[PDB]
RNA sequence: CCUCCGAACGGUAAGA
């Protein structure tokens, strides 16, 4: 057709541009620090009367001698998966340090239970959004919920009320 | 049989490089990390190990031992964001930026480390060696001002400032702070 | 295929000839949500592009000798400055040259 | 003496003359690899098999047939440009298990293309796309009035 | 039309209401996600020897698990239990939540010295980022402790259970280039060692974070080797990861079971150790079979080894192995386009669709239609 | 014997890393005497590891038995 | 104005300048001019694929320099 | 001003 405007992607020129930008920013920071490090005197008068000063200083010092932090944290487990009255320990999920992602809590035992259940389904599954079968491949989804204020997660009451409403509609 | 080349060949080829940060002014036209917590090593089964501190290894020994310089830079950036009161994290970041031959960035980073972690020693006397001349003198003056005035940075000031005309004043200002140091008395006496 | 650096997959050869790139080679296209969009570098009534000749990127011997003399003259003075200030050349004094 | 020549500007201007990464990589199978971006990728100058076979007491005829893998890989990388019918004017020939037309006997590329479309991959791609379109038309048959 | 060498797609022809956007979205999703297209792309990638940002580190797997038992000193740095919290859903109401003290594992398999570093909750006071601080704190303590031993006890290679620790350890050990920091394919059950009630009773009720030393080879080294003690420990820890309560009963075959406070494991003899190991192995296999619906007698030897050591790989439906005869008459053309009728037997365009509009599928859906007449929504 | 001979001829990490080459990141041509000689991810600050790789002791060059007895 | 080589391998190898907007009929007329066979008695193939007269040269992606196999009707 | 527009081959899968 009439091909549109295209910027040439040059990796070497890009690296040279970044190097120049970094050098200019470093020079700016150097001069700013020099402005800051100028207003402070660098004295870090005589000899014998200085010893007299020291004697006076010795006299002077002699006279002087005489659950809230867990708000907003995400748990990568279904709420129903927790049995009632059982204390479960949640560990922090492994994340790369060079990865900005919200911290997630996870219990290892629930994880291997979920993996076993998924494999059971996969063996059972012997072979709607548009082409929903590719949602796992495209977007990559464990059930999760977020802790509220005080670390308390109160969401099962809403689901119970929904179930009660559905049953009442059935009745 | 073929028996490929020893790994020492690749090691020496990649070692050729990482040249130097400075040159002795004698060659003519033709001629790092923390160590801030140790723990004493020594019935019942529980053993609280008393932990001590030597807080750095000041002298720069390691050099050019970094592969993936930008990955290491990102990692040390992450360290300094997550643990900004960690003096040797800043020390290692400054030494890494100094190793590559990026002196000014290392100087700025050690300035930010001194600003952010001032209650330490080795950060100040490594900023003194990274900063040149009068800037180093001002940095030592700041360290003397804030750090509670009973330290070795005073001998650093006396060493780097000037001749006896200013060395005497530096030693006087040192001895005026905690007048009990034998080294300061020995330096002032001669 | 010949003059693409080996990192990008080409042979990466150096040219002392006068090889021309036809305008049909500097055009491409990409697929997006709104169909296919066509790009090209040599867009307009331009002169035929030559791959760069190696000669322009080598400093001639005379210029290099004059620059060598000037550079080492500067280095001698910087070394004298380093001696007089009890410091060593910190790779920043010798950064311009 | 030191390295009395630097070739960074030469390579920079060469990539600029060739159109940059976008202008170069469309002569290649890069878009057929479907990598999201070219940033973090890397090459392998020798495969595991080709490296392991570099010293195994092979005959001269076996080694001669093993120093051709780099050429085959180079030819396959630049295949969308070497096999073009603009270059190599002449009759085109179709590989009898795929829709690939060979504009010239390029033996170091015919083999790399026979390997890629082994086990009737062309027919399986067509069948998979047909079945995926059938499914998407099936999920939309009340609104689509089918 | 699909361009496979350039991954392009287009469509020309007649359109009917609702067809153009439908095909646009369908083709956008198909080109991005397709088994056969993925196979083609992966095959091109392998042919070109072009890989994506994964230069593999040294990797401890189930195949090189034997080399783990050499004479050099190994460590097993673990930060799984650095940030630990407890919840329980009381059946009346909301979810209680209490953070507890964490632990850092520096277990050594050659001598059994389990180095523990406890973490008080106070360190997690005003930290917007928990994972990065956990990683960097654990690496800091690793390098702090690695400098306290002499050169003859420092590790020759360090193995980290969690892959996300690879980067921090390689930064905190820059001054120490000789120790090879290695990954781990197989999930070592080292988070289960806090399930021992001594460790829990210590950590849960501890403050002022301090280092402590243990020994998981209590008196075993007097009678058994080092990598027999390690294998026994691995079995016990896998069991405690599995149940932690059934294995608690198994760890006491009698009621005396003199587990003196001087050490951690019960003082038991080797002949009874064989039997209790057999019971423990049976427990692990029985739990694996219960969870995965497999037969314990059907497991092979290497299967049991992989079960005990780490974990096993699954197989999703998206993973396709696209890598009797029914003749079919089709109206085709020959090479010259002569409009012939052929009878083929190659099974390459025979996949029946049979979706939502077939007499068989419709009748199968109509089955059980009487059971769908319960909730009569008037 | 087989283990030792496999370890000697094995592809060490430093030699494994020189086999690779970054995509699109153009290296400077060190070693005038032979262009095309390039280390891989050894020092190119590409996608390698943070620390420098260590030389394998098994690849160290040694002399023969007859040569030693003549020495 | 692109240039297409229309080759018959026995021998009729001909070089024809044509426009991209040209349909295959116009290209066949030019080949008729340069070969002597009547334009409606000329078939342009791509190894088995017959180019149809009503389709422009741009649609077939017959670019400047491409060879087209010459057959007869 | 510049008008000299060339060609064929080196392009066969081997089988059933």
């Amino acid at each position: 057709e009439e091909p549109v405007t295209a910027d040439v992607i040059n990796p070497m020129a890009l690296r040279q541009r970044e190097e120049l930008r970094e050098k200019l920013a470093a020079a700016k920071e150097k001069r700013l620090l020099n402005q800051k490090l100028g207003k402070i005197k660098t004295l870090g008068d005589d000899t014998a009367a200085w010893i007299e000063r020291s004697r006076q200083l010795q006299k002077e010092k002699d006279l002087a001698e005489k659950a809230r932090d867990l708000q907003g944290l995400t748990v990568e487990h279904a709420i129903d998966s927790f049995r009632e009255g059982e204390t479960m320990i949640l560990t922090l999920k492994d994340k790369g340090v060079l990865q900005e992602e919200e911290d997630v809590l996870v219990n290892v035992n629930l994880v291997d239970k979920e993996r076993a259940e998924k494999n059971v389904e996969l063996r059972k599954k012997k072979p709607r959004s548009i082409l929903s079968k590719y949602d796992e491949e495209l977007e990559g989804r464990p059930h999760s919920f977020r802790l509220e204020q005080g670390g308390t997660a109160d969401g099962l009451r809403e689901r119970e009320l929904e179930e009660i409403r559905a049953k009442l509609r059935l009745q | 049989k073929l028996t490929p080349v020893p790994d020492s060949f690749f090691a020496k080829h990649l070692q050729t490089g990482e040249n130097h940060t400075s040159v002795d002014p004698r060659q003519t036209q033709f001629g790092r990390n923390t160590l801030m917590d140790m723990r004493l090593s020594q019935q019942t089964v529980v053993d609280p190990k008393g932990y001590l501190t030597d807080l750095n290894s000041m002298i720069p020994t390691h050099g050019g031992d970094i592969n993936d310089i930008k990955k290491a830079r990102l990692l040390l950036k992450s360290v300094r964001e997550t643990n900004p009161h960690h003096p040797p994290a800043w020390i290692a970041s400054a030494r890494l930026e100094e190793v590559t031959g990026k002196l000014q960035v290392a100087r700025n980073l050690i300035m930010k480390g001194t600003e952010m972690c001032p209650k330490s020693e080795d950060v100040w006397l490594e900023a003194a060696r990274l900063q040149p001349g009068d800037t180093a003198k001002a940095v030592v003056a700041q360290a003397v001002r804030h750090l509670p005035q009973s330290v070795r940075i005073y001998i650093r000031a006396a060493e780097l400032e000037t001749d006896i005309r200013a060395k005497k004043r530096v030693l006087r200002k040192a001895l005026e702070h905690v007048p009990n140091s034998v080294r300061l008395w020995k330096a002032a006496v001669e | 295929v010949f003059y693409t650096p080996k990192e990008l997959g080409g042979l990466g050869m150096l040219s002392m000839g006068h090889v021309l790139i036809p305008q049909s080679d500097l055009r491409w296209s990409k697929q997006t949500d709104v169909g296919i969009t066509h790009f090209r570098s040599g867009m307009s009534h331009e002169e035929d592009q030559l791959i760069p000749n190696l000669y322009r990127y080598i400093q001639p011997w005379e210029s290099e000798f004059i620059d060598s003399q000037r550079v080492w003259a500067e280095y001698a003075l910087k070394r004298q400055e380093a001696i007089a200030q009890n410091r060593r050349l910190t790779l920043e004094d010798l950064e311009d040259s | 003496d030191g390295k009395l020549w630097n070739l960074n500007n030469y390579r920079t201007d060469m990539i600029q003359a060739l159109g940059g990464v976008e202008g170069i990589l469309e002569h290649t199978l890069f878009k057929g690899t479907y990598f999201p971006t070219w940033e973090g990728l890397f090459w392998e100058k020798a495969s595991g098999f080709e490296e392991s076979m570099k010293w195994k007491k092979l005959t001269n005829a076996q080694r001669s047939g093993l120093n051709q893998i780099p050429n085959r890989r180079f030819t396959l990388w630049w295949s969308p440009t070497i096999n073009r019918a603009n270059v190599y004017v002449g009759f085109q020939v179709q590989l009898d298990l795929t829709g690939i037309f060979m504009h010239g006997k390029i033996p170091t590329l015919k083999i790399s293309l026979i390997q890629i479309f082994r086990a009737h991959l062309w027919q399986k791609i067509h069948e998979s796309i047909v079945m995926d379109l059938c499914q998407v038309f099936d999920q939309e048959l009340d609104a689509l009035e089918i | 039309a699909i361009d496979l060498a350039y991954n392009l797609h287009s469509a020309y022809g007649n359109w009917f209401p609702g067809s153009k956007p439908l095909i646009q979205q369908a083709m956008a999703k198909i080109m991005k996600a397709n088994p056969a297209l993925y196979v083609l792309r992966e095959r091109i990638r392998k042919g070109l020897q072009l890989y994506s940002s994964e230069p593999t580190e040294p990797y401890l797997s189930s195949q090189n698990y034997g080399e783990l038992f050499s004479n050099q000193i190994i460590w097993f740095v673990d930060d799984t239990n650095v940030y630990r919290v407890t919840i329980h859903k009381t059946f009346e109401g909301n979810l209680t939540t209490k953070p507890i003290n964490g632990a850092i594992f520096i277990f050594n398999p050659r001598t059994g010295q389990l180095f523990l570093k406890i973490i008080h909750t106070s360190v997690w006071a005003g930290q917007k980022r928990l994972g990065q601080l956990a990683k960097w704190k654990t690496a800091e303590e690793v390098a702090a402790l690695i400098r306290s031993l002499p050169v003859e006890e420092q590790p020759k290679q360090i193995i980290v259970t969690r892959k996300g620790m690879l980067d921090p350890l390689e930064v905190h050990l820059l001054d120490f280039p000789n120790i090879v920091i290695k990954g781990s394919e197989l999930q070592l059950p080292f988070q289960a060692c806090l399930k021992v009630e001594k460790f829990g009773d210590l950590i849960l009720k501890a403050t002022e974070p301090q280092m402590v030393l243990f020994n998981l080879y209590d008196d075993w080294l007097k009678t058994i080797s080092s990598y027999t003690a390690f294998s026994r420990l691995i079995l016990i820890l896998r069991a405690l990861h599995v149940n932690n309560d059934r294995a608690k009963v198994i760890l006491k075959p009698d009621k005396t079971t003199i587990t003196e406070p001087h050490h951690i494991w019960p003082t038991l003899t080797d002949e009874e150790w064989i039997k209790v190991e057999v019971q423990l192995k049976d427990l692990i296999l029985a739990d694996y079979g219960k969870k995965n619906n497999v037969n314990v007698a059907s497991l092979t030897q290497s299967e049991i080894r992989d079960i005990i050591l780490g974990m096993e790989i699954s197989a999703p439906s998206q993973q396709r192995q696209q890598i009797q005869l029914t003749a079919t008459q089709t109206r085709t053309v020959n090479k010259h386009g002569d409009e012939i009728i052929t009878s083929t037997t190659s099974n390459y365009e025979t996949q029946t669709f049979s979706s939502k509009t077939e007499w068989r599928v419709r009748a199968i859906s109509a089955a059980n239609l009487h059971l769908r007449t319960n909730h009569i929504y008037v | 014997r087989y283990r030792k001979m496999k370890e000697r001829l094995g592809l060490t990490e430093i030699r494994k890393q020189a086999n690779r080459m970054s995509f699109g990141e153009i290296e400077e041509d060190a070693y005038q005497e032979d262009l095309g000689f390039s280390l891989g991810h050894l020092g190119k600050s590409g996608s390698g590891r943070v620390r420098q790789t260590q030389v394998n002791e098994a690849t160290k060059a040694r002399i023969s038995k007859t040569l030693q007895r003549t020495l | 104005m692109i240039e297409v080589v229309c080759n018959d391998r026995l021998g009729k190898k001909v070089r024809v300048k044509c426009n991209t907007d040209d349909t295959i009929g116009d290209l066949k007329k030019l080949i008729a001019a340069q070969t002597g066979t009547r334009w409606n008695k000329i078939v342009l193939k791509k190894w088995y694929t017959i180019f149809k007269d009503h389709v422009s040269l741009g649609d077939y992606e017959i670019h400047d320099g491409m060879n087209l196999e010459l057959y007869y009707q």
